[PDB]
């Protein structure tokens, strides 16, 4: 390979991922988010920010640094958080060695701004001496070993479905979804707000239970529906009465309880409410009537593969819904990628389908980063565009 | 001509991306196997320094009747 | 005997250096830091026993 | 290789535990206990020259090591040349032949700490070969030193309360998580600047003489009698009341917050469970008695996951009219301290507080005693690409 070490930094929309190109795991994965403290204090790291927002301090704020577009909106705290990824994490000089970021797959427009952003980050900021951008869902695409691929990435801002033909993302197709793992941060906080007697600016105590308890259950308590809800009741039934049947219950009926650590209580969640939550990801309607079905994933499934056909297209959906990725950190709950194949099957019944994802449960949260390293690992620097300086040079000229 | 060079070059880029790509795979597959066996090989060696040194608080057990005489 | 020749007669050959580096395709319009194969043309001592516990 | 040319360095922040061959019948105490400074003679021009002694009083004392990070990488591997070359003098006074023994062949085992940078480890990498010349070097971390001292269990945690900090390191798989790897600025002071403030007519060395002292213990007989007597250092006779069963609570405290939102970030449910059971905690604050039961039942106490004492209350009276209990989704559900080993004579002579010098003694009999060189630069490997190739013998 090349003589070189290269620094691979993701910004997702609600982790910060950042590390070498000579390490498999990341040196950091801090929060997408900063506690401006009230002076202003930029708070950055997991460990500083949950000790910070467990004072419950007045002056504190939780200030996310990129948006549901997956782009970068507020730079200099960004270039704050950097900072702290280049000394306090990675401990190295930024000018030192080359860097590799993470981009959302787009529809075409927002590139060149952020590029001219991650112009004046790289250069005018940090002096990194090359930086390379990859496109998260494609850099995803890639280290699972495909050139044409059909990425679902799920994360904390919504659903991102990108079908990919070829190593070029097709564009036109790519629908960034709304409701992904802080829309299911809400909706968990809403229906136990009674059970924990709870029911900007406190969104350093909004963040702080998103991180400690609301995470703890989207990761224990929260079950997908692996056909749609309405669907696997109607399913667990009919194979109940088989089995009643052939030999000579309810599994919505099953207890699951939450300990909620800020007040030792038991919160008994049946099995229905567990798929409650999930649904809204697949029924938006289930909450309020402004979301369409096709807002929510499951018919946005089949009009990613349909606007993907007009890149003739029964092959593009052949080669979509053969190539099907599935990551996100929101994507690791059970039942997540059953009901995607079900809600894709029942639109697309001719084609099988064939998905893939990573099954390590670290790996699927750092996946974009993940995708960056295998990208700041290739020994040709003609295998993907370094923006050198003179890059940024060349835009500078009119 | 100059249309066959763009469309191998893109096809060559295609498939070397995917080659080192599971080069780096069967990588993260290869350095977490050594991980998970010179660990155990490690809990091997404490079971080989347990047993040696078992046999000598044995041994001086059964001689302090020839320290007690 | 001499901290120097006490290395030099144990342990029995190239240096490295954390340099900047330009690659080839030529030369890539920019740098980095990496470590570069050096070329051909590129005190006391505490006396032991006395930090021995005891 | 041959295990007396076996040389093993474990800095830290205030000492460094040194030793140069195994005894081969079974594993020992470190005899040596440096500390870790070096003597910086600015020399005039500009050069330094680096000393194990105040060279003439134009020296000035630089420890290269403060809370387990190197803050001089210059100043430390020449501390390591400084250590080094007095192990090649006394075994060229001991021995004489040494050079083609002792000397010939040395595998060097450099105990690494997880806030060690990465241009630091390799310029350690950089120095070993070509200043020290030693042909071999096993770049260990601390955490994965401790681990290796224990029966080697895959999914571990690491409580390394030293003088000034402690170090809360998760371990799964037998690897680092460097994204969870956390250390508070609370050590061993903070035990004793709990008791300046629970004992203020006291001083510093009557207040680290009783934490020194066979009477402080950590409620979780001493526990019966309300006044003892210790000894100072220098021999006069102090009572204490209550005072010695507490000051560590602070600590204990802080520490199984800062672990309990450590190994609260494991997605992985799993691997997080086997950590919670495998607790470990070690440093050389840590030789207090008690102080590892207490931070246990702290841990029983904010992170067991049980049903509350409250709620089995309730239906244990309505079971008044047995009791299944509630089956919660959390992760935490048995807390353990892991099995420590109880095979070493002279380490359990000498007490565990220090064990992470000892699964060194362990590697060093795994990777320095066999052919493999995975875990090893070789000569022929810093020839191939340099500290560069220190990313390819790593853990």
């Amino acid at each position: 390979t090349l003589n070189r070490k290269c620094v691979v930094i993701h910004n997702g929309s609600h982790r910060t991922v950042a590390g070498f190109s000579n390490v498999e795991l990341p040196q950091c994965i801090i929060p997408s988010s900063y506690i401006k403290r009230t002076e202003a204090e930029f708070i950055f790291g997991t460990y500083n920010m949950i000790d910070a927002a467990a004072e419950k301090r007045n002056g504190d704020e939780v200030y996310t640094l990129v948006d549901s577009q997956g782009l970068p909106y507020n730079w200099d705290a960004l270039e704050m958080q950097w900072r702290y990824l280049y000394d306090t994490q990675l401990k190295v000089s930024p000018e030192e060695l080359p860097l590799v970021i993470t981009m959302p797959a787009t529809n075409g427009k927002p590139d060149m701004a952020i590029l001219e952003r991650y112009y004046e980050l790289a250069f005018d900021k940090l002096n990194v001496p090359v930086f390379q951008i990859v496109i998260e869902p494609l850099a995803i695409a890639l280290s699972m070993g495909k050139s044409s691929a059909f990425v679902i990435d799920i994360g904390a801002s919504g659903c991102n479905v990108t079908p990919i033909i070829d190593g070029i993302v097709v564009k036109n197709a790519v629908v960034r979804s709304k409701f992904g793992g802080d829309f299911l941060d809400f909706q968990v906080h809403e229906r136990l707000a009674p059970l924990i007697k709870e029911e900007q600016k406190r969104s350093t105590d909004v963040w702080y239970e998103a991180s400690t308890w609301i995470q703890q259950f989207k990761s224990t308590m929260l079950q997908v529906s692996e056909k749609d809800l309405f669907e696997l009741e109607r399913y667990y039934k009919e194979q109940a009465d088989i089995y009643a049947k052939q030999q000579e219950n309810n599994p919505l009926v099953q207890k699951k309880n939450f300990l909620f650590k800020p007040l030792n209580k038991t919160l008994t969640l049946d099995l229905k409410e567990c798929y409650q939550f999930a649904e809204y990801l697949f029924k938006p309607q289930l909450i309020s009537d402004k979301f369409s079905p096709e807002d929510g994933l499951g018919p946005l499934m089949a009009k990613s593969v349909k606007k993907a056909g007009a890149s003739s297209p029964e092959q593009v959906y052949s080669l979509l819904l053969t190539n099907v990725i599935i990551t996100g950190s929101t994507s690791l709950i059970e039942g997540m990628e059953q009901r995607i194949i079900k809600e894709l099957s029942i639109r697309f019944p001719q084609y099988k389908l064939t998905t893939f994802a990573n099954q390590v449960m670290m790996d699927r949260k750092i996946q974009g980063w993940l995708g960056a390293l295998t990208m700041a690992n290739l020994p040709s620097w003609s295998l993907g565009k370094w923006y050198s300086k003179e890059d940024y040079e060349t835009l500078k000229r009119d | 001509e100059k249309r066959k060079k763009e469309r191998n070059l893109h096809l060559q880029k295609i498939n070397s991306i995917i080659d080192f790509i599971k080069e780096r795979q069967s990588e993260q597959w290869s350095r977490q196997e050594r991980c998970f066996q010179f660990g155990r090989l490690g809990a091997s060696l404490h079971n080989q320094m347990e047993k040696d040194e078992q046999k000598r608080i044995e041994r001086t057990a059964k001689q302090r009747l020839a320290a007690l005489k | 005997m001499d901290p120097q020749t006490l290395i030099t007669k144990a342990n029995k050959k190239e240096s490295w250096r954390y340099d900047w580096y330009q690659p080839s395709k030529e030369k890539y319009p920019f740098r980095y830091k990496t470590w570069l194969r050096n070329q051909e043309d590129e005190e006391d001592i505490l006396d032991l026993k006395e930090f021995d516990r005891r | 290789f041959r295990q007396d040319s076996i040389l093993i360095i474990y800095p830290r922040s205030q000492t460094t535990l040194v030793q140069f061959g195994l005894n081969e019948e079974t594993f020992t105490v470190p005899e040596l206990e440096i500390p870790t400074q070096i003597y910086r003679t600015t020399r005039q021009d500009g050069s330094y020259t680096y000393h194990s002694t105040n060279k003439d009083n134009k020296a000035e004392l630089i420890k290269p090591i403060q809370n387990g990070e190197i803050i001089d990488i210059s100043a430390f591997t020449q501390f390591l040349r400084l250590i080094f070359v007095s192990i090649l003098s006394d075994r060229a006074n001991k021995n004489q032949d040494a050079f083609e023994a002792e000397l010939s062949n040395i595998p060097l085992l450099l105990i690494t700490h997880h806030s060690w940078s990465q241009s630091d480890l390799e310029i350690i990498t950089q120095y070993v070969f070509e200043s020290l010349e030693i042909n071999n070097l096993i770049q260990l971390p601390a955490s994965l030193a401790a681990t290796y001292s224990m029966i080697s269990l895959q999914n571990c945690c690491i409580i390394d309360v030293g003088t000034h900090h402690t170090d809360i390191i998760p371990i799964v798989d037998y690897a680092q998580l460097d994204h969870l790897v956390s250390s508070i600025p609370m050590g061993g002071q903070s035990i004793n600047d709990s008791l300046k403030k629970l004992l203020p007519q006291w001083d510093d060395d009557q207040i680290e003489s009783l934490k020194k002292s066979p009477i402080f213990e950590v409620l979780s007989k001493n526990s019966d009698l309300e006044f003892n007597t210790f000894w100072d250092e220098k021999g006069n006779e102090i009572k204490v009341g209550k005072q010695r069963f507490q000051g560590c609570n602070n600590l204990i405290k802080n520490i199984s917050n800062r672990v309990g939102l450590t190994l609260d970030n494991i997605d992985d449910i799993n691997k997080a469970k086997a950590v919670w059971e495998n607790i470990i905690i070690v440093g050389g604050t840590t030789s207090i008695s008690g102080f590892k039961e207490a931070l246990l039942g702290q841990l029983l106490k904010d992170h067991l996951i049980i049903e509350p004492e409250e709620e089995k209350s309730k239906r244990e009276e309505e079971a008044k009219s047995f009791v299944p209990t509630i089956e919660y989704v959390q992760c935490p559900t048995v807390i353990k301290l892991a099995k420590y080993p109880d095979y070493f004579p002279e380490w359990k002579k000498s007490g565990y507080s220090e064990i992470i010098f000892l699964g060194a003694q362990i590697v060093s009999k795994q990777i320095f005693t066999h052919p493999k060189d995975t875990f090893y630069i070789t000569r022929e490997k810093y020839n191939m690409k340099g500290p560069a190739a220190l990313w390819d013998v790593q853990f």
